[PDB]
RNA sequence: GAUGUCGGCUCGUCGCAUCCUGGGGCUGAAGAAGGUCCCAAGGGUUGGGCUGUUCGCCCAUUAAAGCGGCACGCGAGCUGGGUUCAGAACGUCGUGAGACAGUUCGGUCUCUAUCCGCUACGGGCGCAGGAGAAUUGAGGGGAGUUGCUCCUAGUACGAGAGGACCGGAGUGAACGGACCGCUGGUCUCCCUGCUGUCGUACCAACGGCACAUGCAGGGUAGCUAUGUCCGGAACGGAUAACCGCUGAAAGCAUCUAAGCGGGAAGCCAGCCCCAAGAUGAGUUCUCCCACUGUUUAUCAGGUAAGACUCCCGGAAGACCACCGGGUUAAGAGGCCAGGCGUGCACGCAUAGCAAUGUGUUCAGCGGACUGGUGCUCAUCAGUCGAGGUCUUGACCA
RNA sequence: AUUCCUUGUCGGGUAAGUUCCGACCUGCACGAAAGGCGUAACGAUCUGGGCGCUGUCUCAACGAGGGACUCGGUGAAAUU
RNA sequence: AAGGAACUUUGCAAUCUCACCCCGUAACUUCGGAAGAAGGGGUCCCCACGCUUCGCGUGGGGCGCAGUGAAUAGGCCCAG
């Protein structure tokens, strides 16, 4: 349901009481609302929020049209949120609250093409008792004349990372509104400067 | 990705000065970190780790120093976060004259 | 960390000078006696973990002898342990304290400092004979 | 031996389904503002040596 | 990944002897044409060098002399060129790219003071 | 005119005649612990010593350390210990050459994948205008493990000894996902120290070579685990074994033939991820608009909206792709300030016979980090890109 | 290195040893110049054990260089 | 990092060792040898002093993490 948009910023040490706790400072800048999809307009409920600002000289005509339909001010990023609402815009103020468990979802860093050891763990082989299949290189891929082929999915080398990931249940250590800053314990996905989306715990204990 | 203009640098300071503590100078040479051991039952103890300083890694919240000490016949090293709540105060015992910000060599 | 083949020092007068880690228990001290393993895997023993160990050299004259298969509870790892304030301790040598099925030392005394982690692990008697609890 | 090796000659056809991707992209020539000969955007006009003034020797 | 920040295509000393070799030619001849990329390598390096020269103290000379082994060229950068760039916020060296080449299809370019 | 053979290693996947977790009937089931049969394969099923072993024996643990199938799975994947080459030896047989249920030491396992299959990534066309962006989810994938302690409760039970179900708490393991703040690793020239040699005339100061860093000490960003954080769920629906309510045919009895309810780690939904080439190609919001061409060049040609090309870069990347900037500019470099690394620079002065020490000096130097600034280069310019088929129906004055 | 039954039996070392060392003897099919038993020293010999060290391994990571990828030049092969 | 043969048919491979002084060196032995056994120490720079000189010894001093300071450069042992 509820949720906001933001830029990851870095992690750092912070003591809450006498326990040093690592956190990820996320800037959940205010988020405008640029379109309310209704189960009677677009067939399903949801809100269109926006994020970084974009210079107007860079805005497509078609987009202006959109953004103007709600006198907003071109953002550069728009995203939806099912079953969400209110009036005006969306800022963490009153949205999230210190202590709330949340789910941060960003785009994982990108590892490019990675072998099986690093993409699936595997194990490759030896390093001395004979070879050319030193450490990496997968083993065998199938079996034989039966299923005389390979399974759809057999883990293999392939572009690793650069995916959508969602780390669940994160305590919100501290919220400094009026800076739209927010500290979540643990570690959120992707690179600093990267987009991140925080929300109510999709399904927490 | 989100391309907002922003000094991610300071944003961090602002969220880090609140947990930053200065301490006497020192660089090596001995110290005596008289720290609290609130960790016993309720009973809030009080140990004093003192001995050569061999490393100052970090800055801001993360800043810290590493002291090496031999207690009861066995070498021991501790890592303290300048601003670690368990650290009450630190005092120099004697400035040392060495030649490199490390001393690991001193582990023999 | 500690693992099978890993020789630890003995920090008690049990009579055994050095022991070789035969296995890593999942340190069950609790309730009535020592509890039984929390899983059959677990590969590393940390200060506070109990392990099963063989004896490689014991002193001449002492309850424990060369070859005895015993139970010790790891008190000093050359590994860093990270206390919650965010500090880190690490001793120059791994060393353990031989014990019995109640978690009490076989020795009348412990030598050298002992990881303060044994206190949370509830090994009070061990902490009891400790010269220091760093 | 020469271990992997092909099972059959490939169609003149197949062999062409392949190459359906080797067609050069002609340069996108621009016309130099001075001597008006065609040039390569962002480079110097090989015919006059200009790039606003005359950089390369005649 | 590989999110580093620099270039090679040679070992560790070659890549240093080149950047020094081009650094010197660039300063000894105000301009040189070179592979497009190589000039790209050269540019920052050289600018740094002009800025070290831009001090006049023996120290700043002695430092430059670490990456300009030709006494005559050091004097030039030291006394003729560094002083001249006095008033510009270290920002002069520009690269012009020319045509592609024949022997290997490689697009050459100009890096000039 | 060749279907490579034992074992291992790597990679898996499937059956169930289930090893462990889950649910049940009976027990000779007091409770605790078991036995046994029924249902049930979701997930899980440790590390060592001996042997080529497969097996099995043993150590130490575990909820458990299941049994089989896939050419006794897997050598165009590796090994090569075992055994069905050539050497040699012992025992044994043969008069011999030789031989063997045998035993033993030695003994070349072939870079480049065409087609299918598989993991990744583009290009084309399609989806009845030409575009920018936001999405529904048809379908599909991943995940699905378990202990221990405490509470209830020293309760129910039991002569006692011992000692629960049910439900409610915590804390580990292993596995995975993301991450780099921490603790560490690395960091191929970021800083310093050191040797021999050659060179920059010499002194001082530096450079090269001694790996493809000469050696050593340290080390930012990055990348990374043995480091962090989070997760396997809840509820729900329909069920298996099994238990039941109302109830005849057999005026009684009956979980049943009408009907109805409860009920598993399993099935479906749920969680995370992909997803309209879901050619049945969906939805929504916005933008451009109706041009030109004489039955001689029948259609393409100017163009809009928009985008590509090209340049400069990137936490994106094999290439393409993807994100950012392109002077109405802070995109990258330089430059400045700062951070952080190294650890006190060259020169001079002083102390000393000198080697050196000290002062000037928290000096000097400087990869990738945070900002600022138009000093540099992103100049100029080109290319591509709509005018919307028909039928029926409904609404408009 | 000559034993089949066999990982014979006891002892040794090991937490645990089908191997190894020492005994015993029931030597399937030891044995005295097809030499018997022993023997300092020698061995790129074969076997078992130990100390030290280690990426052999728990688990792998980071870095370097040379390919692999991309563009320009030249341009094969087995197979079919 | 921590561990240290847990790898595995086998420590295969790759480390450790690694030069020259001094001290020290077992069983067993055909008394030659086993031995470089094993183990330990030193090793740079300045100065004075003396030495057979290049060189070296003695004493004092100095610098680094480290002085065959970089290249060449034995891993050792028990038993069969
Ligand atoms: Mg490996
Ligand atoms: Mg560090
Ligand atoms: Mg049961
Ligand atoms: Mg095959
Ligand atoms: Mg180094
Ligand atoms: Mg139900
Ligand atoms: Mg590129
Ligand atoms: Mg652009
Ligand atoms: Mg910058
Ligand atoms: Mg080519
Ligand atoms: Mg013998």
């Amino acid at each position: 349901m509820k949720g906001i948009l933001g830029t990851k910023i870095g992690m750092t040490q912070i003591w809450k009481n006498d326990r040093a706790i690592p956190v990820t400072v996320v800037l959940a800048g205010p988020c405008p609302i640029v379109q309310r999809k209704t189960a009677q307009t677009d067939g399903y409920e949801a809100v269109q929020i926006g994020y970084a600002p974009k210079a107007e000289r860079k805005v497509n005509k078609p987009m202006q049209g959109h953004f103007a339909k709600a006198g907003v001010a071109p953002t550069r990023i728009l995203r939806e949120f099912r079953g969400f609402a209110p009036d005006g815009d969306s800022v963490n103020v009153d949205i999230f609250a210190e202590g709330e468990k949340i789910d941060a979802t960003g785009t994982s860093k990108g590892k490019g093409t990675q072998g099986v050891m690093k993409r699936w763990n595997f194990a490759g082989g030896p390093a001395s008792h004979g070879s050319k299949k030193w450490h990496r290189r997968p083993g065998s891929i199938g079996q034989r004349k039966t299923p005389g082929r390979v399974y759809k999915g057999k883990r293999m080398a392939g572009h690793m990372g650069m995916e959508r990931v969602t780390v669940q249940n994160l305590e919100v250590v501290e919220i400094r509104a009026g800076e739209n800053l927010i500290l979540v314990k643990g570690a959120i996905p992707g690179a600093n400067g990267g987009l991140v989306v925080l929300r109510s715990a999709a399904k927490a204990s | 990705q989100t391309h907002i203009k922003i000094n991610r640098g300071e944003l961090l300071r602002g969220i880090e000065q609140d947990h930053t503590r200065q301490l006497p100078d020192f660089r090596p040479g001995d110290t005596v970190r008289v720290d609290t051991k609130v960790r016993e039952g309720n009973r809030t103890r009080s140990q004093a780790f003192e001995g050569v300083v061999i490393a100052i890694n970090g800055s801001g919240s993360r800043k810290s120093f590493t002291v090496r000490k031999i207690s009861f016949g066995e070498g021991v090293e501790r890592v303290f976060p300048f601003a670690s709540p368990l650290v009450n105060q630190v005092t120099i015992v004697e400035r040392g004259k060495v030649r490199r910000a490390k001393l690991y060599y001193l582990r023999e | 960390m500690i693992m099978p083949q890993s020789r630890l020092d003995v920090a008690d007068n049990s009579g055994a000078r050095e022991i070789m880690c035969i296995r890593v228990l999942n340190s069950g001290i609790g309730g009535k006696g020592l509890t039984t393993g929390g899983g059959g895997n677990k590969r590393y023993a940390h200060v506070g973990d109990i392990i099963v160990a063989s004896v490689k050299d014991a002193a001449p004259r002492g309850a424990v002898k060369a070859g005895d298969v015993v139970k010790a509870v790891v008190v000093r790892t050359s590994h860093a342990i990270k206390r919650a304030d965010g500090s880190t301790i690490r001793f120059d040598r791994n060393a353990a304290v031989i014990i019995n099925n109640q978690g009490e030392p076989r020795g009348t005394r412990v030598f050298g400092p002992v990881a303060r982690e044994l206190r949370d692990r509830r090994f009070m008697k061990i902490v009891s004979l400790a010269p220091e609890v760093l | 031996a020469k271990h992997p090796v092909p099972k059959k000659k490939t169609s003149k056809s197949k062999r062409d389904m392949r190459r359906s991707h080797h067609a050069l992209t002609a340069p996108n020539l621009t016309e130099c503002p001075q001597c008006h000969g065609k040039k390569l955007s962002h480079h110097i006009c090989p015919n006059c040596g200009y790039y606003d003034g005359r950089q390369v020797l005649a | 990944h590989g999110k580093a920040g620099r270039k090679l295509n040679r070992n560790s000393s070659a890549r240093v002897a080149l950047a020094r070799a081009q650094a010197t030619a660039l300063l000894r001849e105000g301009r040189i044409q070179t592979t497009l990329t190589k000039a790209k390598e050269l540019r920052p390096f050289v600018e740094q060098l002009i800025t070290t020269a831009k001090g006049g103290d023996l120290h700043s000379r002695r430092l430059v002399a670490q990456d300009i082994h030709d006494k005559d060229v050091v004097r030039k950068v030291m006394d003729e060129v560094a002083p001249k760039y006095a008033e510009r916020p270290g920002g002069y060296t520009r690269i012009l790219r020319v045509g592609t080449r024949r022997g290997d299809g490689v697009t050459m370019a100009l890096i000039e003071l």
